[PDB]
């Protein structure tokens, strides 16, 4: 299982660029792919999304009309056609596989990522986390909270409030999806809980591993928000 | 509609597209002729599945003149034949293949009873089944050859004291087809093809394939509803 | 010969059992049915608002 | 069909 | 010489059947009050089935189901929403059986090819993967139970049953004894014990631990197709082609109560119980379920709707619906 | 006395059309589900009859009164239905015969032809068709008054300079693609279909089949004598008064609205002859 996407590098402001992600290790026709874009200073943030079979495409608010997502099932490549990209578009993408049916762990896999360097919304739900730095030591109990614009309790019972993590000179990884369930590969120290409005989550017996930047996710209604992380340190 | 969440319109997305996998795949098991292939290993069976050619069921796949046939040998079961004959109720035409030549062959077992008889009985419990009834039944009599270098020593009386004829090839041959042809109760749907092994390329494929023609111009005489 | 022997041997092991009266079986048949009577939503329907099998 | 036609 | 000797003590069984049965469930459970007319509608009707649906089995979270069609069809049904979660084709078209995972994890399927063929749900690749084919059995694979992640209980057309190892491939106990095809499996809640019915018109006990049979209930005129344990894990129910249910108790030993009616003359496919036990279901071949009281045999309710014969029934962990399985490709759950 | 009989004639055969039509419709619409090839056509051939029947009581006027006293909307409607949905019937009856063929005849090929998806595709393209007509029956037909027989008409409006010309060659496009082609066609189709039937081992297997086999003769030639009978005099009639001769006799507008009562009472009986004599239907319908 592996997505290595390529195509960046310097940029003449007002051109135009096409990205390219090979897929390899996984079936890549039965998954939606996502693109998640991370100013060098700032959070992450979405992009855009072409489902299973390129029926359902979204895009988010601020990149609509220039870029134009596109799949390929039998070479198994996912590309990224950008046109008259602004200054803003400097950043790294990554892509992001994801499975949508009862039980599933969207967002589980992420790419390794690519550069992109330019010579240089009032409806959306709003994340905001209560803290920025939190200075922790090994082997304590950190609990971090969070904050969200609107109520992301379903009327069938679920919460749409995703975990990550992203260490430092690394892809992030998914830790908790549904605020209830843990992904596969990780541990049982990470643990988090909500009441809908405010969410928490804990860590038992913090270890060194662990040091990161904690980003949050909604997932109740498309464009997706991210939250703006809480850093580690040590 | 708007009442379904983000991730939900994608699982109905997930399943309309598995759906559509499911009805493209069931066009594909419609428009092939399946063909149940009962008989017995005495008789001779797997030369016939050689010659059509060229751990419970065999899986024969085979194109004849644009006609995809599926065939199910089903020789290797040692249990019961009742409990698991009526899973081939939608199956086209049965191929049931017995030896002439074993008309004088004493079975394995120590009893004194003879495997024509045997072959004679096991049609009669086939045929005259309730899933079976609109159901075509292809008849190969086989090793001809060697029916006919054996009829020249041991008379036909010893079998069953029915016949009076003599002991020619020809006249004994459409005996043993007529006693076969009349275990057929069920004389109005059903319709019993007997055909002597040829032993030749594209003969009994091509027999096979007339008796399948049939049967699928029954089947869409009966879609059409004008049969 | 071989098969009969291990028929008796099998039917030695079936009568060497301990059993009980019918009367305290029919009871404690009834028993469970009676306990757990409420947790059935077979037996009493069950209102819409907790039914996730709404229309 | 035939009705409407021109006819004397 | 010996058959005296096994007849002298099949006297001495069934002396002592009849020394236990000094009363009548018939006649003890008058003091209760009859269930009534019970009226189930269909809630779902599950559509995409193109061939003769044979098996299917609940899911332990009383959401997702399994169905086996005849077309080579693995489909795993979200019973909420109608959606389909999995389609896994399958190698063999003709499978008779299928059963899913206490853990959610796998998922078994066998038939005539003699191969019990288990299946991995989560895998990393994206895609549901044949994991293990235990191909131990001459006879045709008729039922197959999940004890635990790595065990599996498979009932089989050669006379015998056998607890398999998943993660080696090969049995570990093969369960000898039965003179007919055993056609249907029940396993015990506690895992600990199940009981087969084969075509000899008798109910073998069996031991998961020792490996050997413990009870052997007769009663029955024909072959049994159906079976399945009481929620207390003493009692079982089992159904013949001779148009009657029985309610056999293991710690009696002997039969409880004959469930029959006078207009019913096709055979029984598949019972099933409630949670509280009260209600038995049974799929018949008029196409139709019944469910009858399972304290006073009486006829409580018709489950009607199906164009083909009844083949599978399944009722939830919790109780809350009751899917049915025909012949007509239509899977229909009721409430 | 004669036009009592001749107006109660086409009230029997508008009453019994709808009736039937209706039944037929409605039995599709709820009691049988559209999943083959077969109830889609004889879906087809009966909406294109119960639009087909509606146009009689007008004729029925128009012959009594000898006056169209409606407006002229009215007038290009019924002229564009009556004419759109009588070739739509005639194409329907005509492809139904190719399908039969097809599938007794090329039974490999019926497994590639009886899709219903192809079916409805091929319906469309009958209906499309057919709207070639009926858009020139929508820009041509129209209402005119006469002054010297102080009377008003309706009828399709060609210019008056080469009104017979224009008027014979439109009546020789239609009788032959209305008429010869169709007829060639189901005679072609149902005698190589009943050619190849004799062929079959299983029809001449038994006695009793053989009598089935019978029994789908006789209702092949039942269709095809029905459709030549009521088809064949009233093209002949107008294509005779069209060039052979022209006259305007009392008894030859008796015959003439006859042969026009006998073409829609084709129609009339294409329910009874379609749908409740197919073996399947009778099935449905029990
Ligand atoms: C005035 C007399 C002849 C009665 C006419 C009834 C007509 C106008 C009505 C009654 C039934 C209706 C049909 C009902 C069902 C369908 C199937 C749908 O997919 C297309 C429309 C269609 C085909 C309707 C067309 C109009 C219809 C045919
Ligand atoms: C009633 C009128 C309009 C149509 C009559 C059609 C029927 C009766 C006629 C017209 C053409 C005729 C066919 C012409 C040619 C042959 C080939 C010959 O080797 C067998 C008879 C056969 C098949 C005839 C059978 C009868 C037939 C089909
Ligand atoms: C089954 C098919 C062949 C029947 C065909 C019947 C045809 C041939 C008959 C029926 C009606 C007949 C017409 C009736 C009236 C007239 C008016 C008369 O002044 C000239 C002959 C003429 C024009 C007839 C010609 C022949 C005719 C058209
Ligand atoms: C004249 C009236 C009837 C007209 C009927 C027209 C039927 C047209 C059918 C076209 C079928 C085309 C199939 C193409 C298949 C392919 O090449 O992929
Ligand atoms: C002589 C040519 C014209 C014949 C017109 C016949 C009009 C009535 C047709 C009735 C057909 C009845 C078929 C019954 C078939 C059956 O049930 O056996």
């Amino acid at each position: 299982v592996q997505l290595v996407e390529s195509g960046g590098g310097l940029v003449q402001p007002g051109g135009s660029r096409k990205l390219s992600c090979s897929a390899s290790g996984f079936a890549f026709s039965s998954f939606g792919m996502h693109w998640v874009r991370q100013a060098p200073e700032k959070g992450l943030e979405w992009v855009a999304y072409i489902s299973s079979g390129s029926g359902t495409i979204y895009y988010a608010d601020t990149v609509k009309g220039r870029f134009t997502i596109s799949r390929d099932d039998p070479k198994n490549t996912l590309f990224l056609q950008m046109t008259s990209l602004r200054s803003e578009d400097t950043a790294m993408y990554y892509c992001v596989r994801s499975i949508y049916y009862y039980g599933s762990s969207p967002f589980d896999f992420w790419g390794q990522g690519t550069t992109l360097t330019v010579s240089a919304g009032s409806a959306d739900i709003v994340m905001t986390q209560a803290t920025s730095s939190v200075p922790v030591t090994p082997g304590e109990s950190v609990s971090i909270s969070c904050r969200s614009s609107k109520s992301l309790l379903h009327s069938n019972g679920n919460t749409y409030l995703y975990w990550f993590l992203q260490r430092p000179g690394q892809s992030p990884q998914l830790l908790i999806y549904r605020m209830s369930n843990l992904a596969s590969g990780v541990p049982d120290r990470f643990s988090g809980s909500g009441s809908g409005t405010a969410f928490t989550l804990t860590i038992s017996r913090l270890e060194a591993e662990d040091v990161g930047v904690y980003y949050c996710m909604q997932h109740l209604e498309y464009p997706l928000t991210f939250g703006a992380g809480t850093k580690l340190e040590l | 509609g708007c009442t379904l969440s983000a991730e939900d319109k994608a699982a109905v997305e997930r399943s309309k597209m598995i759906d559509r996998n499911l009805r493209e795949d069931g066009e594909k098991a419609a428009r092939e002729v399946k063909l149940l292939l009962l008989g017995a290993g005495e008789s001779g069976k797997s030369t016939i599945v050689k010659q059509m050619k060229i751990t419970g069921i065999v899986e024969t796949h085979f194109t004849f003149k644009d006609l995809h046939f599926k065939m199910f040998d089903v020789g290797a079961q040692r249990s019961e034949r009742k409990k698991w004959i009526h899973c081939f109720e939608g199956v086209t035409a049965i191929i049931f293949c017995v030896a002439l030549s074993d008309y004088d062959l004493v079975l394995a077992e120590d009893e004194e009873m003879n495997r024509m008889h045997e072959s004679m009985k096991l049609f009669d419990s086939i045929c005259n089944n309730k899933w079976f009834t609109d159901t075509s039944i292809i008849l190969f009599l086989n090793k001809k050859d060697l029916f006919e270098e054996k009829i020249k020593k041991s008379p036909l009386t010893i079998c069953y004291p029915e016949y009076a004829g003599s002991n020619t090839y020809e006249e004994a041959a459409a005996y043993i087809q007529c006693q076969f042809e009349d275990l057929n109760k069920r004389k109005d749907t059903k319709e019993i093809y007997t055909h002597f092994t040829c032993s030749t390329d594209t003969k009994n494929v091509q027999f096979v394939f007339d008796a399948v023609t049939d049967v699928i111009i029954k089947n869409n005489l009966k879609d059409c509803g004008l049969f | 010969i071989a098969q009969a022997r291990k028929l008796v041997e099998q039917l030695k092991m079936e009568a060497n059992i301990d059993r009980i009266k019918v009367s305290k079986a029919a009871a404690d048949l009834m028993a469970y049915c009676e306990a757990h009577a409420k947790e059935d939503p077979l037996l009493t329907p069950v209102p819409a608002s907790e039914n996730p099998f709404r229309e | 069909y035939g009705g409407f036609l021109r006819r004397i | 010489q010996l058959r005296q000797e096994a007849e002298q003590l099949k006297n001495q069984i069934r002396d002592a059947r009849k020394a236990c049965a000094d009363a009548t469930l018939s006649q003890i459970t008058n003091n209760i009050d009859p269930v009534g007319r019970i009226q189930m509608r269909t809630r779902r009707t599950l559509r995409g089935h193109l061939a003769k649906i044979y098996a299917m089995h609940w899911g332990t979270d009383s959401r997702l189901l399994v169905s086996a069609s005849q077309d080579g069809k693995l489909i795993i049904w979200d019973s909420y929403t109608t959606n389909k979660v999995h389609a896994i084709p399958l190698r063999s078209s003709w499978v008779m059986t299928c059963a899913y995972a206490p853990s959610g994890n796998y998922v078994a399927c066998g038939g005539l090819d003699n191969i019990c063929s288990i299946y991995n749900l989560k895998t990393r690749e994206g895609n549901v993967r044949v994991s293990r084919e235990l191909a131990g059995h001459t006879g045709y694979l008729s039922c197959c139970r999940f004890l635990d992640d790595n065990q599996i209980v498979t009932s089989s057309g050669d006379t015998t049953c056998a607890l398999w190892d998943i993660e080696t491939g090969q049995q570990t106990t093969t369960f000898t004894g039965h003179t007919g095809d055993v056609m249907s499996l029940s396993l015990a809640p506690d895992t600990r014990l199940f009981v087969s019915g084969a075509c000899d018109a008798s109910a073998k006990l069996w031991d998961v631990r020792e490996g050997m049979c413990r009870q052997t209930f007769t009663g029955h005129e024909s072959d049994i197709n159906a079976i399945c344990f009481f929620p207390n894990g003493n009692a079982f129910a089992t159904g013949s082609d001779d148009a009657t249910c029985r309610l056999f108790d293991l710690r009696a030993d002997q039969e409880l109560m004959t469930y029959s009616h006078d207009n019913i003359i096709c055979g029984i496919t598949s019972v099933s119980f409630s949670k509280s036990g009260r209600l038995l279901l049974a799929g018949y071949d008029d196409f139709n379920c019944n469910v009858w009281d399972a304290l006073k045999a009486d006829r409580a309710g018709v489950l009607a709707g199906h164009d083909n014969r009844v083949s599978c029934l399944g009722v939830t962990d919790d109780g809350m619906a009751v899917a049915t399985g025909s012949w007509d490709s239509f899977l229909k759950i009721w409430n | 006395a004669i036009p009592v009989i001749i107006t109660a004639v086409y009230s029997v055969v508008f009453v019994v059309g709808l009736v039937g039509n209706s039944l037929v419709m409605f039995v599709i619409i709820r009691y049988t589900k559209m999943k083959t090839a077969t109830n889609i056509y004889i879906f087809n051939l009966a909406l294109a009859d119960a639009l087909v029947t509606t146009t009689m009581p007008f004729q029925s006027t128009v012959y009594l009164m000898n006056s169209w006293p409606f407006g002229d909307v009215l007038c290009k409607i019924v002229i564009s239905i009556d004419y759109y949905n009588m070739f739509t019937s005639i194409f329907t009856l005509t492809m139904m015969s190719v399908d039969r063929y097809i599938a007794v005849c090329h039974p490999v090929k019926a497994l590639d032809f009886r899709t219903p998806l192809k079916a409805k595709i091929i319906n469309i393209c009958i209906w499309l068709l057919s709207s070639s007509v009926g858009i020139s029956a929508i820009v041509l037909g129209g209402t005119k008054v006469r002054e010297d027989v102080d009377v008003i008409e309706c009828s399709l409006q060609f210019p008056d300079d080469d009104y017979s010309w224009w008027d014979l060659f439109m009546k020789i496009c239609v009788f032959i693609f209305a008429f010869v082609i169709p007829v060639l066609i189901i005679i072609v189709c149902y005698t190589l279909m009943i050619l190849r039937l004799k062929s079959v081992r299983l029809l001449s297997g038994s006695r009793e089949k053989d009598r089935n086999l019978r029994r789908i003769t006789r209702l092949v030639l039942v269709v095809v004598a029905v459709f030549v009978v009521c088809w064949t005099p009233i093209h002949i009639f107008i294509l005779v008064e069209a060039l052979g001769s022209t006259s305007h006799s009392t008894a030859a507008l008796s015959s003439y609205y006859f042969c026009i009562a006998l073409g829609y009472t084709n129609s009339s009986l294409n329910p009874i002859l379609y749908a409740f004599l197919d073996e399947n239907f009778k099935r449905c319908f029990r």
